[PDB]
RNA sequence: GCGAAGAACCUUACCAGGUCUUGACAUCCUUUGACCACUCUGGAGACAGAGCUUUCCCGGGACAAAGUGACAGGUGGUGCAUGGUUGUCGUCAGCUCGUGUCGUGAGAUGUUGGGUUAAGUCCCGCAACGAGCGCAACCCUUGAUUUUAGUUGCCAGCAUUUAGUUGGGCACUCUAAAGUGACUGCCGGUGCAAGCCGGAGGAAGGUGGGGAUGACGUCAAAUCAUCAUGCCCCUUAUGACCUGGGCUACACACGUGCUACAAUGGAUGGUACAAAGGGUCGCGAAGCCGCGAGGUGGAGCCAAUCCCAUAAAACCAUUCUCAGUUCGGAUUGUAGGCUGCAACUCGCCUACAUGAAGCCGGAAUCGCUAGUAAUCGUGGAUCAGCAUGCCACGGUGAAUACGU
């Protein structure tokens, strides 16, 4: 028995969609956009921890509001990704492209960029156990009521997969209220693919 | 076109026929009342088998005389 | 059900003479949801069975209630690694439940044209202490004589 | 003497901004025919679960419009002026 | 008054008068052929001794021939209680203020109905 | 032969009954809902993450 | 009745024949510039040959043509190498931790024992006292009700028309946002208590009915043919283009459905009551031609308004009078309609004709505990067209549960 997204079935009861644009015989055209431009935002920025890329768009006008950890490296001082990535979004989506960059806080939270912590590190050929452990612990103090980090695939170099994970704390998911986080990334090691699963119960 | 407003011939054996062993590749092209006495070919995936234009057959669609599928006993 | 017993409802007194004898015998009729097509049936047999009897329909209608009843129902016990035939006394269920399923599981033999009359005359010859329902009552008893 | 017709997937978000129009129509107006209800149009995708065999297993997933209409039955010069001035939440769907 | 079951409803109005049962605009023998299921519909008027005292007018909307049979029964079963609250203490008793709360039910996938499945066969 | 296809449904073809409908992420050819022209297992995985507005679980 | 929510062609992965090589399809570069589209001949087309030809924009910029390669390109192999995504045990009631205590030790206790429950649910008794993920609850829909807003819905008070049509009003219904209501709450017996048997009241009584939600893990279970990937093999062919064909073949055996074998029925005419959905380059009305399937016509509609859209079982009269028939309808001939470049292999439907097995099915076997099974219709997804299947919606509405 497999269990259910713990976000595909929190969204619109305690959480929205990544994308709110309203759509009248349009849908076809605007939604096969907000899985494009949420690919090349997904490659240009992918070193600068970027987690929610949530597209809004009215008026014959976009705006893709993206959600970093890392604010300063997109836009700030030099001033110049934001104005060079003007140009690449709205090469694609044939008009404006307003992007305002969000600041992450307590960056042990999200879960995209918090798998990601171990997916850069299991790929640079590291312990299973010990890559899960040291950041399990590590982001436990921020706050978080639970946690679960499992490393699922042919781990450790064997010939036969076999699975590992760890936890601590509460983590209730069949209570509909629980705020609970998820991510999903990709180990491309060398050898195969072992891909990580990471998520995180929060304050209520 | 099982219309009665409509009969047509493929696009060319009528015209090949018209002037004139015939060999229309495909099929199709239903034996009108111009070309008894012109044999022709109609391929059949493999080979193409010999069928000589009368007038009692006339109507049909070409491909019908020449068999697809070869069951010589179970 | 593996858990104790339960309780039978079979309840909805019907609009001619008012009864649960005369709703059941009306629901152990129809097939496939057709209420209606019993219902006029069930008050055109008492039609006939009021007027070529004579008596009240009602009292006719019930007066092959004692002789449809059964009394013995051979059970199936479980005896040495086999089922045998083991008569036993039936209840009240396998009574009206039995019995009213005895008259329509017999609607074959009473080889009329319509059902109107053909439940109309097996009510008045079971009435009559006589057909075939009171006989496959009393073809019960006998295989239950046996044991 | 205009019509808005609202049509939102959340019924919170719409219900929210038509709570808005409807006070600036007071102001603007004191006939104003207030928000009213219409029926929500459902749909259903029962997509197939498996990807591959196991016919009986799918999931069904569903798409609501609420919808709502706000109308005017004596206006004044303000309705044509203070309509088109405000910028509702993206969803809101805005139509005179 | 105002009685629903399963899709139909029927809405009554009850005013003092010869005793014609009148439905949505019609005669009621015109409207339902079969009598003898309309008499339960004088049940809300048998139970409590006001059979021929009230004139009976109904609208109808959906369901079924016998759908509204049930709707209009307990359509009128809360308006004669409503005339006078001593008919309540015999209408609350009989099963008439009660609402028959059965209803059709959602089909399932993997199911050819809503509580049926395919044929069973092992090898 | 698969990536070559995908060019022969995106050309324009002799007769419009050729033309056929895919889905518009990976080329899968059957079961493509035309009002988000996914596929099946396209339309599902992204309806669990959210990238489809409107979409939810529909208990009832 | 499995991937396939649509195999004439296409899809198509397969066969035959005919054709291409940096390739039909991407990124690196250069010489040209916006390249195309169009007509004529041949061919089955794939492709060859002729012409006007494509008038770029601001040195730079998007897009293209032509020139050799890095490369591409594999629905080619291994699900006993993998990510995934799933299934079944199973919505079964389990899987554990902290502090104590017993044991030299792995370990044990808690979690065993008596009742109770749908349930390690709850109580009592015990060297244990507590807690976490699972159960229950939060969530959705149906059954009663308050307030709010009353149109495109509703029509009582008023009349008005063939018609709810018209003024006019949101009274009732109904639509949809915020709330109330049911918890063994009260009474009697019983129990020590948990609970169990019954009664009132209430729309609803014992988790009211139904969904969503699927713990630890099992099957080296399914899928390299959705996408992705380790390694191998082909890389002027195991890649690529077309036309035809196969995927529908038949001497037979098995699984799931449809239609019947008749009087609770057929035939003829009249005639009544739904719920849920779909519609813009789409739904397509009225009239007109038709036995006919349909054609012409274009009203109203970006829809609580108009359309798809007359629901059939039921009911009321006449006829049939227990026959392989006034049942049944396969099969075949002729004659026709629709879409599509094209209905022969191989689509759907209509009229006339033809009229076959079947007269309630052997041993055995399947589903369902109430609006359930049974039975009669309607809508949607895919869709130029094609469904007895699938996903949903309603109408008529049963039988029995002693017991393991
Ligand atoms: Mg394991
Ligand atoms: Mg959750
Ligand atoms: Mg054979
Ligand atoms: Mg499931
Ligand atoms: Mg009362
Ligand atoms: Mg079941
Ligand atoms: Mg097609
Ligand atoms: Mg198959
Ligand atoms: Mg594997
Ligand atoms: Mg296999
Ligand atoms: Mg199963
Ligand atoms: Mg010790
Ligand atoms: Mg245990
Ligand atoms: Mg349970
Ligand atoms: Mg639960
Ligand atoms: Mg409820
Ligand atoms: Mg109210
Ligand atoms: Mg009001
Ligand atoms: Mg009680
Ligand atoms: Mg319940
Ligand atoms: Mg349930
Ligand atoms: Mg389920
Ligand atoms: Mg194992
Ligand atoms: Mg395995
Ligand atoms: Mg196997
Ligand atoms: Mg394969
Ligand atoms: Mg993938
Ligand atoms: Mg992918
Ligand atoms: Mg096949
Ligand atoms: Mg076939
Ligand atoms: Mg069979
Ligand atoms: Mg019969
Ligand atoms: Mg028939
Ligand atoms: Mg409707
Ligand atoms: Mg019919
Ligand atoms: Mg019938
Ligand atoms: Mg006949
Ligand atoms: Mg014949
Ligand atoms: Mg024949
Ligand atoms: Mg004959
Ligand atoms: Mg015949
Ligand atoms: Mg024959
Ligand atoms: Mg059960
Ligand atoms: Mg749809
Ligand atoms: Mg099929
Ligand atoms: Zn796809």
């Amino acid at each position: 028995g497999q269990k259910v997204h713990p976000i595909g079935m929190r969204i619109g009861v305690i959480r929205d969609w990544d994308s709110k644009w309203y759509a009248e015989k349009d849908y076809a055209d605007f939604l096969h956009e907000d899985l494009r431009i949420r690919d090349y935002v997904a490659k240009r920025l992918s070193d600068a921890s970027v987690s929610r890329v949530e597209i809004e768009r009215a008026a014959n006008r976009v705006n893709i509001t993206i959600h970093t950890a890392k604010p300063g490296m997109v836009i700030g001082k030099g001033g110049s990704e934001v104005e060079a990535l003007r140009k690449n979004l709205n090469e694609l989506t044939q008009k404006r492209v307003h992007i305002n960059i969000v600041e992450i806080k307590r960056a042990d939270l999200d879960a995209k960029l918090v798998a990601e912590n171990i997916a850069r590190q299991l790929e640079g050929r590291v312990s299973f156990r010990r890559a899960q452990k040291q950041a399990i612990q590590r982001t436990m103090r921020a706050g978080a009521k639970g946690i679960k980090t499992q490393v699922s695939g042919r781990l450790g170099g064997a010939d036969i997969a076999r699975a590992e994970h760890y936890s601590e704390g509460t983590v209730p998911l069949h209570t509909l209220r629980a705020d609970i986080d998820y991510a999903w990334e990709e180990a491309d090691t060398t050898y195969g693919k072992l891909g990580v699963k990471v998520w995180i119960y929060r304050g209520e | 076109r099982s219309l009665k407003k409509g009969p047509f011939v493929d696009d060319h054996l009528m015209k090949k026929v018209e002037a004139a062993v015939i060999k229309t590749w495909s099929r199709r092209s239903t034996i009108f009342p111009t070309f008894v006495g012109q044999t022709i070919a109609v391929y059949d995936g493999r080979k193409h088998v010999p069928v000589y234009v009368q007038e009692d057959m006339v109507g049909h669609k070409l491909g019908e005389f020449a068999p697809t599928r070869t069951y010589r006993g179970h | 059900p593996r858990k104790g017993p339960v309780a039978k409802r079979d309840v909805l007194p019907d609009p001619i003479y008012n009864s649960k004898l005369v709703t059941r015998l009306i629901n152990k009729m129809m097939v496939d949801g057709k209420r209606g097509k019993s219902q006029a049936i069930l008050y055109s047999a008492f039609d006939i069975i009021a007027q070529e009897t004579g008596k009240d329909p009602m009292e006719v209608f019930e007066q092959a209630m004692k002789n449809i009843m059964p009394l013995l129902e051979v059970k199936a016990r479980r005896v040495g690694g086999a089922n045998y035939q083991v008569p036993i006394e039936v209840r009240a269920d396998r009574r009206s439940t039995l019995g009213l399923r005895w008259l329509v599981n017999y609607a074959r033999l009473r080889g009329e044209k319509t059902m109107e009359v053909r439940v109309a005359r097996e009510i008045m010859d079971a009435a009559n202490n006589t057909g075939a329902s009171v006989k496959k009552r009393e073809d019960t008893h006998k295989m239950a004589d046996a044991n | 003497k205009i019509r808005i017709r609202l049509k939102a997937y959340d019924h919170r978000i719409l219900d929210q901004s038509a709570e808005k129009i409807v006070e600036t129509a007071k102001r603007s107006g004191a006939s104003v025919s207030g928000p009213i209800p219409l029926p929500t149009e459902k749909s259903i995708y029962t997509v197939l679960r498996a990807v591959h065999k196991y016919k009986d297993s799918r999931e069904q997933f569903e798409m609501r419009t609420h919808k709502r209409l706000i109308d005017i039955v004596n206006p004044t010069p303000q309705t044509v002026d203070s309509l088109m001035r405000l910028d509702l939440p993206s969803g809101v769907d805005i139509e005179i | 008054g105002t009685g629903r079951r399963k899709s139909s409803v029927a809405r009554v109005r009850l005013v003092p008068g010869d005793g014609k049962i009148v439905i949505n605009n019609r005669d009621w023998e015109d409207y339902i052929p079969f009598a003898a299921l309309r008499e339960v519909i004088k049940q809300p008027l048998v139970a409590t001794e006001t059979l021929g005292n009230y004139d009976v007018l109904v609208n109808v909307h959906g369901g079924g021939y016998t759908g509204q049979a049930g709707a209009i029964r307990h359509g009128v079963a809360r308006a004669l209680l409503q005339v006078a609250p001593e008919y309540r203490p015999a209408l609350k008793s009989a099963g008439l203020l009660t609402r028959d709360p059965r209803m059709k039910e959602r089909k399932k996938y993997g199911l050819k109905g809503a509580r049926r499945a395919p044929q069973f066969s092992k090898r | 032969a698969k990536k070559s296809m995908i060019a022969k449904q995106k050309r324009t073809p002799k007769y419009a009954v050729q033309a056929y409908t895919r889905c518009e992420r990976c080329g899968r050819p059957h079961s493509v809902i035309r009002k988000f022209k996914l596929c099946r297992i396209c339309f599902r995985e992204l309806a669990y993450k959210g990238q489809i507005p409107g979409v939810k679980k529909a208990s009832w």
